[PDB]
């Protein structure tokens, strides 16, 4: 929640590098299923998460 | 006067005064160094007067580009419409041989934030957003807690130093890209997105982070303005040459005793600054070999020229290269320079973000050919190829790693061809 | 101007009778007179400047010895090029032939801006590169 009130109202996305870094800290990885809850939590399509996830290698698929 | 000799400078007129965490970091320390003083007058002056301050100085980009700062930062100086504006600082620092905006911001962060806060005000902006790489995570928690101190003594925030201006300073950590520190390829990932960089037009001051104005500026541009601003702009257009002013972080690693940050004054000798900081080249200064003056996107340039070069944007064009980030690299004379230079380019193909079409096609192209002539296995004529592909990259591209990622090879093909083509000959007769 | 002693002729030009086609395909024909449109496999338009002239399809069958495609329209493949629209009407009514014309298609003008994909409120803002 206040990762995501750091941004303008109606540009949730810009919370998708944060918070799908959130999911690996909590988790270690990320799952596939940590993803497409990501997309759920930001409303963002899945595939927009899968390309930042795929993008970024600080972020672990295995 | 006009001192036609440059170095040597004093610890009265450096800025970062803290760059080696000696003296307390947080806000009390800070404080105490000159941080945070007077800034609401500094504030109440307006964007006018702090623009004049910037303009005169001849502050120019320390991110590598080398814009003049005054210029760049006037373009927000417009009324408003509809949409807000943003300050959006540059702490990626992803370029190797550079390591002086890390210093900054875990051992100066009210520098930083203090920046932020003349420099928004500069330009009519509602927040400045601080992007840093994601691999600093000590040092972007050390910049968010002096955050937090600057927001409970209301030095930022609501009525920011009780000037009744409004200010928001956020950090944002990145994820893994050298790409990300390209100013529209920022944007993009503050947004949400890939680090992939936008054509321009559109330029930023128009649209730029969430689609408003937006300026992009580099963490050591912004953490000098409050200095130049108290201190005037005569006092830092005093150092250096003419359109080279100030003081400049330097960063002095490879084959030398010594690797360091420091701070020196701009257009002092590249000679005097290795050898007088860094403790001269390993081996001595006959033993050196070449220096990449600026950080792996500035070409190399050999030991001739090395003996007589200055450190500063126009000197080091006309030897062929650039200023960059100043992160002086060494490479004294038993590195395989052919090696060294193979895997910079190896760094770009790993970086590159794959959007356009020269630098994904051509820099993975680069790479293959620079890992042939490491072993040897070509001919001579493909020295040219290369050489002729690098210019189909550059200025071809939609940001400046493209060009970035041509500019090492040209200069390996410029000043070490006789190696290439000698390195060429043992493989031949060792197979034939 | 001429020297040759010229004459009048007001009747309408008309060249069936000694064009030599036969008379089926001259009566029975229609002659489709078009601009052919892009192929939309590709981005090319070199192949949309001209007018093109094309009869009616016909009856092709099974060739029952190897199952090639048997024709018995001499006309199947006659195609003409033209420059404009009148000339290829000009030339059809000399030879006494039906026709249909269609005019030119022409893609309108676009509003393309790149600045639009971040835009700050609008829907055109997109979400990827
Ligand atoms: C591939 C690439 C990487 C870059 N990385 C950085 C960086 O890490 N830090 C930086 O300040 N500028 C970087 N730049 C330059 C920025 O695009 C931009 O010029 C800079 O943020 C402007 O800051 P300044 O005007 O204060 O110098 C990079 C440019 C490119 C093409
Ligand atoms: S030059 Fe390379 S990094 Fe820059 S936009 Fe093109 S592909 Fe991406």
């Amino acid at each position: 929640e206040a990762i995501v009130k750091n941004y303008p109202e109606g540009h949730k996305a810009a919370a998708v590098l944060p918070v799908l870094d959130l999911a690996q800290r909590q988790n270690g990885w990320l799952p596939i299923s940590a993803m497409n809850k990501v997309a759920e939590i930001l409303q963002v399509p899945p595939m927009r998460v899968y390309e930042v996830a795929t993008f970024y290698t600080m972020y672990n698929r295995k | 006067p006009k001192k036609t000799s440059f170095g040597s400078l004093k610890d009265e007129d450096r800025i970062f005064t803290n760059l080696y965490g000696r003296h307390d970091w947080r806000l009390k320390g800070a404080q105490s160094r000159g941080d945070w003083y007077k800034t609401k007058e500094i504030l109440l002056k307006g964007p006018d007067w702090i623009l004049g301050e910037v303009k005169t100085s001849g502050l120019r980009g320390r991110g590598g580009a080398g814009f003049p700062t005054g210029l760049k930062w006037s373009f927000m100086n417009k009324p408003s419409d509809g949409r807000p504006k943003y300050l959006v600082v540059n702490a990626d620092e992803g370029e190797p041989g550079t390591c002086k905006d890390r210093e900054i911001i875990r051992h100066d962060p009210h520098k930083l934030v203090e920046g932020c806060l003349v420099g928004g005000r500069a330009m009519g902006a509602r927040a400045a957003y601080i992007y840093i790489r994601g691999e600093f995570y000590n040092e972007a928690s050390n910049l968010q807690v002096a955050i937090r101190e600057a927001y409970e003594a209301g030095l930022i925030g609501k009525n920011a130093c009780g000037s009744g201006y409004d200010f928001d300073v956020f950090v944002v950590r990145g994820a893994g890209a050298y790409i990300c520190g390209e100013e529209t390829a920022l944007i993009e990932s503050i947004e949400g997105k890939q680090g992939k960089p936008r054509l321009k037009p559109p330029f930023p001051a128009d649209v730029g982070v969430f689609g408003c104005p937006t300026t992009v500026a580099n963490v050591e541009t912004v953490a000098v303005s409050p200095t130049i601003c108290r201190r005037g702009g005569a006092w830092f257009a005093s150092f250096g040459r003419e359109r080279n002013s100030g003081t400049k972080l330097f960063n002095i690693s490879g084959h030398v005793n010594n690797p360091c940050t420091v701070e020196e004054e701009m257009s002092v000798p590249l000679k005097e600054l290795i050898e007088k900081h860094a403790g001269g080249v390993t081996g001595g200064w006959d033993n050196l070999l070449a220096v990449i003056p600026g950080g792996s996107s500035t070409p190399l340039i050999p030991k001739s020229v090395c003996e007589t070069v200055l450190m500063d944007f126009d000197a080091l064009i006309q030897a062929q290269t650039g200023l960059g980030t100043a992160a002086v690299i060494v490479m004294d004379r038993s590195t395989d320079i052919v090696k060294a230079i193979a895997r910079l380019i190896e760094f770009y193909k790993h970086e590159s973000c794959g959007q356009c079409t020269p630098c994904r096609e051509g820099v993975d192209w680069m790479n293959k050919v620079m890992a042939r002539f490491v072993r040897g296995d070509a001919r001579p004529a493909e020295i040219d190829s290369l050489w002729e592909i690098s210019k189909q990259i550059e200025g071809h591209t939609i940001c400046a790693l493209g060009d970035g990622a041509a500019w090492p090879v040209q200069g390996l093909i410029r000043h070490f061809r006789p190696e290439l083509e000698e390195r060429m000959q043992q493989f031949a007769q060792q197979h034939q | 101007t001429r020297d040759t002693q010229l004459i009048t002729v007001d009747e309408k030009l008309d060249i069936t009778t000694i064009t030599g086609v036969p008379e089926e395909h001259i009566k029975t024909r229609k002659a489709r007179i078009f601009v052919p449109a892009r192929n939309n496999m590709q981005s090319g338009v070199n192949n949309t400047k001209k007018w093109k002239m094309e009869f009616d399809t016909r009856e092709r069958w099974e060739n029952p010895l190897m199952g090639w495609a048997s024709t018995a329209d001499p006309l199947s493949n006659l195609v003409l090029t033209f420059s404009t629209k009148e000339d290829a009407v000009a030339f059809a009514e000399k030879n006494g032939w039906s026709y249909d014309v269609e005019e030119r298609k022409v893609p309108k003008p676009k509003s393309k801006s790149y600045g639009a994909n971040f835009s700050w409120n609008k829907r055109t803002r997109v979400s990827t590169k």
